[PDB]
């Protein structure tokens, strides 16, 4: 499936404004703004990393630089509930303490029934046997981009649009 | 291509001018306003030369006197490959973009970058596709014979191009265009073999096509900005592009111009009803015109000594005097009986309506006496009343019936002033009941 | 039996074959010139040749301005799109009012498309995925292909898929023995249900059982779709229904209107023009009705001055009930109907006269015979006196309390004593204002 | 060929080595005192020792305030950061106006980094990785037209090579310092393995494999402020599709500021970075709200603030956002006390005539002497900018009748065709229905 | 090395004695004896720490030294005591409410002090070997850790192994492990292996191999304000919102929990409360709702001492239609003690200009200093304070070291003050755009 709207682009913009080459400094500026001058670099800002690890109680001091250099969805996907030491400024809320107990609590419990009113509303009003009323009229894929004579464009578009992770 | 039913400016093919910028009495759907047409021709020639930038020109006059028609003719005589942005005064009061951001986007939408690039393509009629594969499909060998009207050949294909041919299924008798570098195979249809339909391509199979690409600087700004992708050109969610990327694209455009890889194409930004922008917008406008990468701004308004928005005083044409100092003003004039008659005859010819001569004279008289647009609406209203009586030529009685049924400004305000008690006034008072 | 709410006694303009309006037809009483003008613009819209043509319905309250709009909406039928609107709709907190006006402009341009679809459907017999050599290589997929055996009536096919179609197939949680529906246009699949070739009475999943699909597995069928241009702009602005990353991710973000760019509208218009030029599509322009146009401020009128000059503009119907009222957003500009003169010059004002006492009485007769109520002639004359003395709508909305006070006394007819008791119970605007003037503590 | 837009006839302030301004030098005619004051300010900026120095140049419309600021920016060169700004642009719908004011303050402070660029490019002839499931390294051989060169590589660049689908025979691009990997395409010697293929075939690089080049990187403090303050997360190398969530501008806190400052100071103390403070130029300062003036009060007392140049064309004007505060040039009396006011003077007929002559000779136009006198008379009678803007329609009308010179008849025709503000106002007052 | 010559960088603390008696000219600032004594009393208030929620108000004419006084009290406050400085225009935000903005400005200026014992083991890795059991649940590891002077060997647990596989080392990277807490970081790659990989890469960096004793004992004192605790507690990953300002209306229940737990930590003995000062530039342009929230939030226990600066007279208050003294309403002014800064004379102006000349490395003659003092008498003081630098630039334009009378006269002639510009405007009002926009651009009548 391809979108009928075709956004043509010249090659020169892609070679000289996105792809690094010998005559530009996209990669050098990316390294300068992301690696060397990053305020979470432990080689230059170890005091700030120690301060933040004392605050959050994270076991790894390299984690803030890892978080600030990765996209949001990649941060969402491999988020692992690692253990945090109790000698830290991170706390437990009242709401988190209600939420953590009621993860595997069965029915006829006080906290479980008081914390699951939306599922009681779901099974009360027979929501698993109701027909669908609305469907969209037009459905379309995202707009395709063609660059006449660049397989790198096709490879990058196929990598973004069909990310295996 | 370029669908349209009938527009109000659909009869304007272009500016009617000679080789010496002399306006004809009637040419290309534009009659009258000789000095305004000559001034717009001077504007068009200055855009066509492209040697200057950032010159603001204001078009002003009475309402319904050729103001938007001049800009429509300018955009028509500009042709393709030159940008023409047409925004209104209320178009920049957004909720996700500031007024200066919207004005900067409207400015950078009207300057083109022209890049000519060459790509090899293979376009021909497919004769037969033979694909052989193993039991598990580890290796696939394929022979594709393909033909034109002049020559035919057989090609040995690797496994990736086999995977690109069983995808987007190509059978015998189909014509396709193959991009060899990117693998984009588009089916143009079927050839003349029935036993869609499109003729078999002729000439050489491997054609070297040079495509002249044009693009706006605003299009390259969102591409070079990493916070948003190219979809912000289509969903309109660019969201306050910073200036540090704007200096980068400006310096890269200057470098491309110095190296000869691209040529600048200046265009026209047209703002109709410019008298509704705030003073902040004008304060951005009068300094945005002093930049090399700025278009020629066409401004249109019909107000006279009106209140400027965001202030308490009144200014000529709704604009402060510094912007009027930076602008050259084209003044349009009203229309006589003959000009209105020729305009209505042009609208009758353009709407496929046959008119009686006496009906045309009555329409001209009521167009002079009330308004040009009132006759320009009744000339298409009365054709339906004519077709209710089942005859082609619209007579005087149809125009009289349409004038009786549909009121104009003066008759309606006269009826309102006669029956003020039945309407809701400025104090919210109304009398609905008939008696008492 | 049915439900009536201040309308539905109007079925159309009720004109003759020559366009002359009959006096009592289509539930209408009077308004002969207004109904004739509405018929004229009905033929103008059905001509389907004009763009940016607008009328303005002017008159007092309770004269039949909105009723004329529902009449032209019913006369054009449900095939031509009709978009009712109010002047307070355009003030959105998620996008500017200019974009809301342009979206409602594009929502009145319909489109009929005869679209062909490639359909692979049948009962799933086998489901065997082949794995990859290195599933933890970073790049690539977990599996290579998926073998699906589809069997329908008089046909049986074996399908080898990519991973990508199989992601959507296993998103629907299909299994062995379930009949599916692989639409090859967008890659979307639908779990049709369980097959009744196997057992039925051993399920707990409130399932439904459908027989085998007739015909072969691979199909090409023609579906006639009726969409608008605004739906095309929305579907291209927020893309859903592909088998890519963004097509998944668009269905889970919160819906929000965005400022649709003019370039997207050009591309949509270009592909619609190439659809029409192939003989596939058909363009159906419609009506955008904006009730209470005086509620708009000056900027929306200013953008209307441009949007009525666009080439794909619909026919706009405006209704107002102001005599000489300053336009909102301005202080000194005093204009008729709350509509500024630079757009009034582009309009065609249609006047709507008020009614006489006999017209009031027969309108009460029609609303009594529509609401399934029988009234006496003396009460009919009394209600005609109500309509000519206080308001037409006050006599219109006093039929049902009269009927209920008749029904609570075990009676079908309505007498004058019922109308007197309904006078004593319910007040009107004039009597409430009169008791508001001579009031102790702001009644 | 060349584009002229109301400027580019000026190249500098036209001073001598003693700071004295000449008559017509550098495209500037007249205005000796304002030009010498701007030269003194330019020398103060080049001294690079003071922070928060604020001047304001005030005068009539079409007197040369923006030309003076442009001459300051031309005299300072492209090395010094220059931030042009219009006082309407500070109003934003995403962040507060004062946040945009500090963002524009920190856009005018620059840094100079002396970096290097080491590039290996060529055709891959050998890609042999070795492990000990965990790869230890990979020996990569690159071949160009002037020889071949073998390289040992770290496993992260090997993983990036596997991401780019690099096989034997692909012309690749390797940057040494940042590990950037770009696949140019397959080599032209492997173009005959199939008669028709989806791969593009690029030739061999005609230079050497190893290329070394010394560059100089110029960044601003606002770029480093926005590099550490991405709320959604760090972007990848190539994202042609956008982010799924839209990143709006955020309230960049003060806590990030001294951390960025101490990182920059630590890099400066090692001698890698060179600090160049620059010029923030704000035009139409009267359009600012009083709260932006209040933040301009406290933002000029900071240790890192640049030199702020304001311009206005007003007299006794009420300040925006107030009722009863009549103040000179639209600036409140709090800010004027921290400012230095540079006077700007109007011109006479001779300076207007020479300015019109310079604008004619920068646009490649030939005018007669009598046409020049009529242009000067028109410029004195109506406006200088009107006479400047009527030069190019005069050139069009001269080109219409196939002449290379502009005569009196072209000037009369062009003044009949286009109207100034005064003639249009006179038509406006004596017209019935809205002109 | 990222601080140029500011407006008041010569001021280093409050020039007071041990008896809170201000010296006439010491520690950079001159004069204002009663104001310096009162600001020293406020300095003793903050350094005592036994009081909370007290509001003072420096009030004077423009160019007098209210912000100079607050800069002096900030410099004499010293390190590890929080001092934040905001303006009246900071509060009005778009996505963030006003009252929570005063809440954040209140909680940014009160901190807690914690300390801990850190036993760092920072060196270069030589060799890591892993012993795996048959069950594989627990893995033993031997780590060869090396510095320049000595190298030792440690045994590692299973969590050490699975935390070392993350941020993977490859036998020659430099790491630091805390023995007490198990904190793991990768400092980069040692310079001894800089020529081994032939391509530098992206995710790594080069630092020098550490030397000395491998086990280093060091205590670190952390001063954390309550705003960081609130932003961290409000989110799963709160440091990004801490550094990007995306806090977004933090709820009151987490503030109550943080206050209660900070109080019980003070009772336990882990932390101690370090109060500070909140300083507001130009407090007259706050809304009356902001003033209501100010006069209510000063009665809470965890509230800093707030000092405000105002240079207005009897003017109107924003959000209302009346006029009040100092632009602040009467229900706030009685919740304050008033500090008055009085105008200067010739001697104090001469001393301040001499200090500003000495701090800017500008040398003046006696007659030039007297002329600048006279100009600062007739005009204001900041005019002379910019005239000194402009005349210095004229001085090296003349190829002369010192600043003479001619340089000051040329700088006075080139640059105008407020009064001369007002005179030039009022004598040439036709050429300038007025209140109604009328202007006469042309020079010919
Ligand atoms: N010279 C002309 N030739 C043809 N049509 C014209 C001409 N001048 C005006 N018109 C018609 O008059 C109508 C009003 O002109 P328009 O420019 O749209 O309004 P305004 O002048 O108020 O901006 C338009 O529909 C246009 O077709
Ligand atoms: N000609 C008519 N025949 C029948 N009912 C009418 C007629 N004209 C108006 N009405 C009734 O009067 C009421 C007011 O009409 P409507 O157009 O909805 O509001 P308004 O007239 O105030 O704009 C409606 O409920 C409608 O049923
Ligand atoms: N001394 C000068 N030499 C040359 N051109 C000048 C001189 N002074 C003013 N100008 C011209 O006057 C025009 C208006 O000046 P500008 O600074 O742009 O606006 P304003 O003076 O109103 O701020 C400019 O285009 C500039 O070229
Ligand atoms: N008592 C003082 N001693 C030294 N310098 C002072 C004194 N008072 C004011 N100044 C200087 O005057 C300059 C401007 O005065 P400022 O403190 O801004 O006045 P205000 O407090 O009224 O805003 C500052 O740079 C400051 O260093």
């Amino acid at each position: 499936s391809r979108n009928p709207i075709k956004y043509s682009l010249p090659r020169l913009i892609y070679e000289d404004l996105i792809l690094p080459n010998y005559n530009n400094d996209v990669d050098i500026a990316n390294k300068l703004k992301n690696v060397k001058f990053n305020i979470f670099n432990p080689s230059t800002n170890y005091e700030l990393c120690l301060f933040l690890s004392k605050l959050t109680g994270e076991p790894s001091l390299n984690e803030f630089f890892r978080v600030s250099t990765t996209p949001l969805l990649k941060r969402v996907i491999e988020r692992t509930n690692g253990p945090k030491n109790t000698d830290s400024l991170s706390f437990k809320t009242i709401t988190q303490e209600l939420l953590e107990v009621t993860r595997n609590a069965p029915s006829e419990g006080v906290m479980a029934s008081l914390l699951n009113v939306e599922k009681h509303a779901y099974e009360r009003e027979y929501l698993n046997c109701i027909q669908r009323g609305y469907h969209p009229n037009v459905s379309a894929p995202p707009v395709t981009i063609e660059v006449l004579g660049s397989s790198h464009v096709t490879n990058s578009i196929n990598n973004e649009l069909f990310d295996p992770l | 291509k370029s669908l349209s039913l009938i527009a109000a400016h659909s009869h304007i093919t272009g500016l009617g001018l000679d080789e010496n910028l002399q306006p004809r009495p009637t040419s290309e759907g534009m009659v009258g306003q000789l000095q305004a047409r000559r001034a717009a021709g001077v504007i068009l020639k200055m855009v066509q030369n492209g040697t200057i930038a950032g010159r603001a020109v204001l078009v002003a006059g009475p309402p319904s006197t050729g103001k938007t028609a001049l800009a429509m003719g300018v955009s028509q005589s500009l042709g393709k490959d030159v940008p023409f942005t047409a925004i209104a005064g209320s178009e920049i009061f957004s909720l996700e973009l500031s007024k200066t951001e919207a004005l900067t986007q409207a400015f950078r939408k009207s300057i083109g970058i022209k890049i000519k690039e060459e790509t090899e393509l293979i376009e021909g009629e497919v004769v037969e596709i033979q694909i052989d594969r193993s039991i598990t499909g580890g290796h696939k060998q394929g022979k594709l014979t393909i033909k034109t009207t002049d020559m035919e050949t057989i090609y040995e294909l690797g496994n990736k191009m086999i995977d690109g041919l069983t995808k987007e299924k190509v059978l015998a008798g189909d014509v396709i265009s193959i991009d060899k570098a990117s693998g984009k195979i588009t089916k143009l249809g079927r050839s003349f073999a029935r036993s869609r339909f499109v003729q078999c391509p002729e000439g050489e199979l491997q054609k070297r096509k040079t495509v002249v690409h044009t693009v706006s600087l605003h299009e390259i700004d969102v591409i070079n900005s990493r916070t948003q992708g190219f979809l912000a050109l289509f969903t309109g969610d660019t969201g306050e592009i910073r200036s540090e990327v704007r200096d980068q694209i400006n310096t890269k455009v200057a470098e491309w111009k110095e190296e000869g890889k691209a040529e600048i194409v200046p265009g026209v930004l047209f703002i109709d009803e410019v008298h509704m922008l705030d003073i902040e917008c004008f304060s951005f406008i009068n300094r945005a015109l002093e930049d090399e990468f700025a278009p020629i701004v066409m401004m249109a308004t019909n107000r006279g000594v009106s209140k400027t928005r965001g202030t308490n005083y009144k200014s000529p044409h709704g604009l402060p005097l510094d912007l009027l100092d930076r602008s050259i003003i084209i003044t349009t004039k009203s229309y006589n009986e003959q000009e209105i008659k020729t305009i209505l005859s042009i609208r009758a010819q353009e709407e496929e309506v046959e008119l009686s001569s006496d009906a045309l004279d009555l329409l001209t008289k009521t167009g002079v006496e009330t308004s040009l647009r009132y006759s320009s609406n009744l000339i298409s209203v009365a054709q339906q009343i004519a077709m209710k009586r089942k005859n082609n030529t619209v007579e005087v009685e149809d125009v009289k019936r349409a004038y009786l049924l549909f009121l104009d400004s003066a008759r309606s305000v006269k009826y309102v002033q006669e029956n003020e008690s039945q309407y809701i006034d400025d104090q919210g008072n109304v009398q609905i009941s008939i008696a008492k | 039996v049915t439900r009536t709410a201040a309308h539905t006694h109007i079925k159309g303009l009720g004109l003759d074959e020559s366009g002359v309006a009959k006096r009592v037809e289509g539930g209408f009483v009077g308004q002969i010139e207004a109904r004739e003008a509405c018929g004229v613009i009905v033929d103008l819209i059905k001509a389907k040749k004009m763009s940016g043509r607008a009328i303005l319905l002017a008159g007092g309250p309770s004269t039949g301005k909105t009723a004329l709009a529902l009449a032209i909406s019913q006369e054009l039928g449900p095939k031509v799109p009709f978009c009712p609107l109010v002047g307070s709709e355009l003030y959105s907190v998620e996008v500017k009012k200019t974009e809301t006006l342009m979206e409602n402009f594009r929502r009145a341009i319909g489109l009929r498309i005869k679209e062909t679809k490639e359909v692979y459907e049948g009962e799933v017999t086998e489901l065997t995925p082949e794995d990859a050599e290195n599933p933890l290589g970073g790049y690539g997929k977990t599996i290579s292909h998926v073998i699906v055996g589809l069997k329908s009536a008089k046909g049986t096919k074996t399908l080898r898929l990519d991973p990508t179609i199989y992601e959507s197939i296993q998103r629907e949680k299909v299994s062995i023995g379930d009949v599916i529906y692989i639409e090859a246009n967008t890659g979307a699949v639908k779990r049709v249900g369980r097959s009744d070739a196997y057992a039925t009475e051993f399920d707990l999943e409130t399932e439904e059982y459908v027989p085998l699909p007739k015909g072969e597995v691979h199909k090409k069928k023609e579906i006639v779709q009726d969409v608008t241009l605004h739906d095309l702009d929305v579907a291209n602005a927020r893309p859903q229904g592909g088998q890519d990353v963004i097509s998944m991710m668009g269905q889970l973000l919160k819906p929000k209107k965005t400022e649709i760019t003019e370039k997207l509208r050009q591309e949509v218009n270009k592909v619609v023009a190439k659809y029409i030029d192939q003989g596939v599509a058909e363009l159906i322009p419609g009506v955008l009705f904006i009730d209470e146009v005086n509620m708009l401020d000056i900027e929306i009128f200013t953008y209307l001055n441009k949007a009525l000059e666009s080439n794909i503009a619909p026919v706009v119907v405006l209704a107002s009930n102001r005599g000489m009222t300053t336009v909102r957003g301005t202080e000194d500009v005093i204009s008729p109907h709350g509509v500024p003169p630079d757009l009034i010059d582009r309009l065609l004002i249609v006047r709507t006269l008020p009614y006489d006492k006999d017209e009031i009485r027969t309108i009460i007769e029609r609303r009594a015979t529509v609401e399934r109520l029988q009234v006496e002639s003396s009460a009919l004359d009394l209600l005609a006196t109500m309509g000519t003395e206080t308001s037409l709508r006050y006599a219109l909305q006093l039929l049902a309390p009269c009927g209920i006070l008749a029904q609570t006394s075990n009676r079908k007819e309505i007498v004058v004593n019922d109308v007197n008791e309904a006078k004593l119970l319910f007040l009107d605007a004039k009597r409430s204002t009169k008791i508001l003037e001579t009031s102790a503590n702001y009644l």
